[PDB]
Protein backbone atom coordinates (compact mmCIF):
# COMPACT_ATOMS: atom_id res chain seq x y z
CA UNK A 1 0.00 0.00 0.00
CA UNK A 2 1.10 3.84 -1.13
CA UNK A 3 1.20 5.91 1.26
CA UNK A 4 -0.70 4.37 4.23
CA UNK A 5 -0.01 3.83 7.78
CA UNK A 6 0.25 0.65 10.05
CA UNK A 7 -3.23 -0.96 11.11
CA UNK A 8 -4.27 -1.63 14.56
CA UNK A 9 -4.55 -4.86 14.95
CA UNK A 10 -7.84 -6.48 14.67
CA UNK A 11 -9.06 -3.72 12.00
CA UNK A 12 -9.53 -6.51 8.85
CA UNK A 13 -9.88 -9.93 10.18
CA UNK A 14 -10.85 -10.72 6.68
CA UNK A 15 -7.48 -10.49 5.76
CA UNK A 16 -5.57 -13.44 4.11
CA UNK A 17 -2.24 -13.95 3.11
CA UNK A 18 -1.80 -16.19 0.09
CA UNK A 19 1.48 -17.69 0.68
CA UNK A 20 3.56 -20.25 -1.44
CA UNK A 21 5.02 -23.25 0.09
CA UNK A 22 9.14 -23.65 -0.52
CA UNK A 23 10.49 -22.01 -0.80
CA UNK A 24 7.94 -19.94 1.44
CA UNK A 25 6.68 -16.28 -0.43
CA UNK A 26 4.03 -13.89 -0.38
CA UNK A 27 2.13 -13.88 -3.87
CA UNK A 28 -1.44 -11.68 -2.75
CA UNK A 29 -3.99 -10.23 -0.84
CA UNK A 30 -7.44 -12.60 -0.40
CA UNK A 31 -9.81 -12.30 2.30
CA UNK A 32 -12.54 -14.82 4.59
CA UNK A 33 -15.95 -14.36 2.95
CA UNK A 34 -17.00 -17.68 5.11
CA UNK A 35 -15.12 -20.23 8.07
CA UNK A 36 -14.09 -22.48 4.48
CA UNK A 37 -14.28 -19.91 1.62
CA UNK A 38 -11.48 -17.27 0.56
CA UNK A 39 -11.73 -14.81 -2.32
CA UNK A 40 -9.01 -13.54 -4.12
CA UNK A 41 -7.91 -12.54 -7.68
CA UNK A 42 -7.33 -14.62 -10.41
CA UNK A 43 -3.77 -13.50 -11.55
CA UNK A 44 -2.11 -14.48 -8.50
CA UNK A 45 -2.93 -18.19 -9.42
CA UNK A 46 -3.44 -17.84 -13.48
CA UNK A 47 -0.64 -15.35 -15.20
CA UNK A 48 0.52 -17.39 -18.06
CA UNK A 49 2.90 -14.33 -19.47
CA UNK A 50 4.82 -14.60 -16.44
CA UNK A 51 4.72 -18.89 -16.44
CA UNK A 52 2.80 -17.96 -13.28
CA UNK A 53 0.24 -21.22 -12.48
CA UNK A 54 -0.63 -22.22 -9.12
CA UNK A 55 -1.59 -25.47 -7.92
CA UNK A 56 -3.16 -26.33 -5.06
CA UNK A 57 -0.36 -28.01 -3.71
CA UNK A 58 1.73 -24.89 -3.75
CA UNK A 59 0.53 -23.04 -1.44
CA UNK A 60 -0.78 -21.90 2.31
CA UNK A 61 -3.17 -19.15 3.37
CA UNK A 62 -2.03 -17.70 7.10
CA UNK A 63 -5.08 -16.61 8.28
CA UNK A 64 -5.92 -13.76 10.60
CA UNK A 65 -2.00 -11.74 11.19
CA UNK A 66 -0.62 -8.68 11.68
CA UNK A 67 3.17 -8.69 11.33
CA UNK A 68 4.40 -10.16 7.58
CA UNK A 69 6.90 -11.97 9.29
CA UNK A 70 6.72 -12.99 12.56
CA UNK A 71 4.44 -15.91 12.47
CA UNK A 72 2.34 -14.84 15.77
CA UNK A 73 1.60 -18.35 16.50
CA UNK A 74 -1.46 -18.38 18.81
CA UNK A 75 -3.44 -16.22 16.99
CA UNK A 76 -2.78 -17.06 13.08
CA UNK A 77 -3.85 -19.93 11.71
CA UNK A 78 -2.20 -21.70 8.26
CA UNK A 79 -4.39 -23.72 6.33
CA UNK A 80 -3.93 -25.83 2.57
CA UNK A 81 -6.12 -25.55 0.06
CA UNK A 82 -8.75 -28.21 -1.44
CA UNK A 83 -9.58 -26.39 -4.77
CA UNK A 84 -8.94 -23.47 -6.80
CA UNK A 85 -11.94 -22.19 -8.53
CA UNK A 86 -10.69 -19.36 -11.36
CA UNK A 87 -13.76 -18.24 -13.63
CA UNK A 88 -13.68 -19.51 -16.66
CA UNK A 89 -14.14 -16.07 -18.50
CA UNK A 90 -11.19 -14.70 -16.85
CA UNK A 91 -9.62 -12.28 -19.54
CA UNK A 92 -5.33 -12.58 -18.76
CA UNK A 93 -4.69 -11.88 -22.16
CA UNK A 94 -6.10 -8.73 -23.25
CA UNK A 95 -7.64 -6.87 -19.74
CA UNK A 96 -8.07 -8.77 -16.71
CA UNK A 97 -10.82 -8.68 -16.83
CA UNK A 98 -12.98 -11.22 -14.44
CA UNK A 99 -10.21 -11.30 -12.19
CA UNK A 100 -11.55 -13.63 -9.65
CA UNK A 101 -10.46 -17.03 -7.83
CA UNK A 102 -11.88 -19.10 -4.96
CA UNK A 103 -10.07 -20.95 -2.73
CA UNK A 104 -11.85 -24.05 -0.99
CA UNK A 105 -9.90 -24.39 2.81
CA UNK A 106 -9.71 -27.85 3.44
CA UNK A 107 -11.31 -27.78 6.35
CA UNK A 108 -13.08 -25.16 8.10
CA UNK A 109 -11.93 -22.08 10.35
CA UNK A 110 -12.08 -21.18 13.88
CA UNK A 111 -13.06 -17.99 14.10
CA UNK A 112 -11.21 -15.58 16.44
CA UNK A 113 -11.42 -12.17 17.98
CA UNK A 114 -8.64 -11.52 15.12
CA UNK A 115 -10.72 -13.87 12.14
CA UNK A 116 -14.27 -13.10 10.60
CA UNK A 117 -16.01 -13.42 7.35
CA UNK A 118 -16.66 -9.75 5.37
CA UNK A 119 -19.92 -9.06 4.22
CA UNK A 120 -20.36 -9.84 0.37
CA UNK A 121 -22.25 -6.91 -1.39
CA UNK A 122 -26.11 -7.41 -1.82
CA UNK A 123 -28.40 -5.17 -4.52
CA UNK A 124 -29.48 -2.64 -2.17
CA UNK A 125 -26.21 -2.13 -0.48
CA UNK A 126 -24.07 -2.33 -3.62
CA UNK A 127 -27.02 0.68 -5.08
CA UNK A 128 -26.29 3.52 -2.39
CA UNK A 129 -22.52 3.03 -1.75
CA UNK A 130 -21.09 2.38 -4.99
CA UNK A 131 -21.04 6.06 -5.94
CA UNK A 132 -17.85 8.32 -7.17
CA UNK A 133 -16.52 10.20 -4.18
CA UNK A 134 -17.44 7.35 -1.89
CA UNK A 135 -14.04 6.34 -0.36
CA UNK A 136 -13.98 2.74 0.44
CA UNK A 137 -10.62 1.12 2.42
CA UNK A 138 -7.62 -1.11 1.25
CA UNK A 139 -5.17 -2.68 3.61
CA UNK A 140 -1.82 -5.64 2.27
CA UNK A 141 1.50 -6.45 3.18
CA UNK A 142 2.60 -5.72 0.00
CA UNK A 143 4.60 -2.78 -1.04
CA UNK A 144 4.86 0.93 -0.13
CA UNK A 145 6.64 2.25 -3.21
CA UNK A 146 6.84 1.52 -6.80
CA UNK A 147 9.61 -1.02 0.58
CA UNK A 148 7.78 -3.35 2.60
CA UNK A 149 5.99 -2.54 5.94
CA UNK A 150 6.64 -4.88 9.20
CA UNK A 151 2.99 -4.75 9.77
CA UNK A 152 -0.18 -4.50 7.84
CA UNK A 153 -0.85 -0.82 6.20
CA UNK A 154 -4.24 1.04 5.32
CA UNK A 155 -5.46 3.40 3.02
CA UNK A 156 -8.85 4.66 2.40
CA UNK A 157 -9.62 5.65 -1.00
CA UNK A 158 -12.13 7.66 -3.21
CA UNK A 159 -14.28 5.39 -6.16
CA UNK A 160 -13.68 7.42 -9.09
CA UNK A 161 -15.76 7.83 -11.75
CA UNK A 162 -16.44 5.80 -14.92
CA UNK A 163 -15.37 8.16 -17.41
CA UNK A 164 -12.66 9.73 -15.87
CA UNK A 165 -11.31 5.59 -15.35
CA UNK A 166 -11.45 5.38 -19.04
CA UNK A 167 -9.88 8.29 -19.79
CA UNK A 168 -6.55 7.36 -18.18
CA UNK A 169 -6.06 4.06 -19.33
CA UNK A 170 -5.91 2.67 -23.15
CA UNK A 171 -7.08 -0.90 -21.71
CA UNK A 172 -10.41 -1.71 -21.99
CA UNK A 173 -12.56 -0.85 -19.39
CA UNK A 174 -15.29 -3.46 -18.23
CA UNK A 175 -18.40 -3.40 -16.63
CA UNK A 176 -16.82 -5.84 -14.59
CA UNK A 177 -14.21 -3.83 -13.07
CA UNK A 178 -13.87 -0.05 -11.28
CA UNK A 179 -11.10 2.12 -10.19
CA UNK A 180 -10.28 4.14 -6.71
CA UNK A 181 -7.90 6.63 -6.16
CA UNK A 182 -7.05 10.69 -5.54
CA UNK A 183 -7.52 12.60 -8.69
CA UNK A 184 -4.37 14.89 -9.36
CA UNK A 185 -5.92 17.79 -7.92
CA UNK A 186 -6.34 16.54 -3.98
CA UNK A 187 -3.21 16.34 -2.63
CA UNK A 188 -3.83 13.50 -0.91
CA UNK A 189 -1.77 10.21 -2.20
CA UNK A 190 -2.38 6.68 -2.12
CA UNK A 191 -2.62 3.51 -4.01
CA UNK A 192 -1.79 -0.36 -3.71
CA UNK A 193 1.17 -2.02 -5.28
CA UNK A 194 2.89 -5.27 -4.99
CA UNK A 195 1.62 -7.84 -3.53
CA UNK A 196 -1.93 -6.04 -2.24
CA UNK A 197 -3.02 -8.00 -5.01
CA UNK A 198 -6.17 -9.95 -4.28
CA UNK A 199 -6.56 -8.08 -0.99
CA UNK A 200 -10.00 -6.39 -0.60
CA UNK A 201 -11.55 -3.11 -1.20
CA UNK A 202 -14.13 -2.84 1.84
CA UNK A 203 -16.97 -0.37 2.07
CA UNK A 204 -18.86 0.38 5.85
CA UNK A 205 -22.91 0.48 5.53
CA UNK A 206 -24.03 3.25 7.79
CA UNK A 207 -27.70 1.13 7.74
CA UNK A 208 -26.37 -1.76 10.03
CA UNK A 209 -22.60 -1.44 11.01
CA UNK A 210 -21.12 -3.90 8.88
CA UNK A 211 -18.41 -3.97 6.16
CA UNK A 212 -18.92 -5.23 2.86
CA UNK A 213 -16.63 -6.71 0.14
CA UNK A 214 -16.27 -4.01 -2.83
CA UNK A 215 -14.03 -5.72 -4.83
CA UNK A 216 -10.97 -7.05 -5.38
CA UNK A 217 -7.39 -5.33 -6.07
CA UNK A 218 -6.70 -6.15 -9.41
CA UNK A 219 -4.16 -3.99 -11.61
CA UNK A 220 -2.50 -0.57 -12.31
CA UNK A 221 -0.11 1.00 -14.08
CA UNK A 222 2.45 1.73 -11.51
CA UNK A 223 1.68 2.69 -7.70
CA UNK A 224 0.76 6.01 -6.78
CA UNK A 225 1.21 7.41 -10.30
CA UNK A 226 -0.63 10.95 -10.77
CA UNK A 227 -3.31 10.72 -13.73
CA UNK A 228 -3.78 7.31 -13.11
CA UNK A 229 -5.60 4.79 -10.68
CA UNK A 230 -6.01 1.40 -9.46
CA UNK A 231 -8.33 -1.12 -11.14
CA UNK A 232 -10.09 -3.60 -8.72
CA UNK A 233 -12.58 -5.94 -9.52
CA UNK A 234 -16.23 -5.57 -9.16
CA UNK A 235 -17.40 -8.36 -6.49
CA UNK A 236 -21.08 -7.44 -7.09
CA UNK A 237 -21.54 -8.14 -10.57
CA UNK A 238 -19.45 -11.37 -10.46
CA UNK A 239 -21.69 -12.65 -7.25
CA UNK A 240 -23.58 -14.72 -9.37
CA UNK A 241 -20.87 -16.95 -10.54
CA UNK A 242 -19.68 -16.75 -6.52
CA UNK A 243 -22.93 -18.03 -5.69
CA UNK A 244 -22.46 -20.85 -8.36
CA UNK A 245 -19.04 -22.23 -6.83
CA UNK A 246 -20.01 -21.63 -3.42
CA UNK A 247 -22.83 -24.31 -4.02
CA UNK B 1 -25.31 -12.11 9.59
CA UNK B 2 -22.28 -12.36 11.70
CA UNK B 3 -20.10 -10.63 8.64
CA UNK B 4 -18.88 -7.27 8.98
CA UNK B 5 -19.05 -6.86 12.75
CA UNK B 6 -15.12 -6.58 14.02
CA UNK B 7 -14.88 -8.21 17.48
CA UNK B 8 -12.43 -5.84 18.50
CA UNK B 9 -14.02 -3.00 16.93
CA UNK B 10 -17.95 -3.37 15.60
CA UNK B 11 -18.62 -5.81 18.50
CA UNK B 12 -17.17 -3.99 20.97
CA UNK B 13 -18.60 -0.41 20.30
CA UNK B 14 -15.52 1.19 19.17
CA UNK B 15 -14.19 2.93 15.98
CA UNK B 16 -11.02 2.61 14.21
CA UNK B 17 -8.60 5.31 14.01
CA UNK B 18 -9.88 6.37 10.12
CA UNK B 19 -13.07 4.86 10.30
CA UNK B 20 -14.27 8.39 10.48
CA UNK B 21 -12.72 9.50 6.99
CA UNK B 22 -15.21 7.08 5.31
CA UNK B 23 -18.12 8.65 7.12
CA UNK B 24 -17.61 11.91 5.90
CA UNK B 25 -16.95 11.21 2.22
CA UNK B 26 -20.53 9.92 2.39
CA UNK B 27 -21.95 13.23 3.56
CA UNK B 28 -19.77 15.02 1.08
CA UNK B 29 -20.34 18.50 -0.04
CA UNK C 1 -2.21 -7.40 -21.20
CA UNK C 2 -0.07 -3.76 -13.98
CA UNK C 3 -1.01 -7.40 -12.57
CA UNK C 4 -0.68 -5.61 -8.49
CA UNK C 5 0.75 -9.16 -7.77
CA UNK C 6 4.16 -8.87 -5.79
Amino acid sequence: IVEGQDAEVGLSPWQVMLFRKSPQELLCGASLISDRWVLTAAHCLLYPPWDKNFTVDDLLVRIGKHSRTRYERKVEKISMLDKIYIHPRYNWKENLDRDIALLKLKRPIELSDYIHPVCLPDKQTAAKLLHAGFKGRVTGWGNRREVQPSVLQVVNLPLVERPVCKASTRIRITDNMFCAGYKPGEGKRGDACEGDSGGPFVMKSPYNNRWYQMGIVSWGEGCDRDGKYGFYTHVFRLKKWIQKVID
Amino acid sequence: ADCGLRPLFEKKQVQDQTEKELFESYIEG
Amino acid sequence: YGVRGP
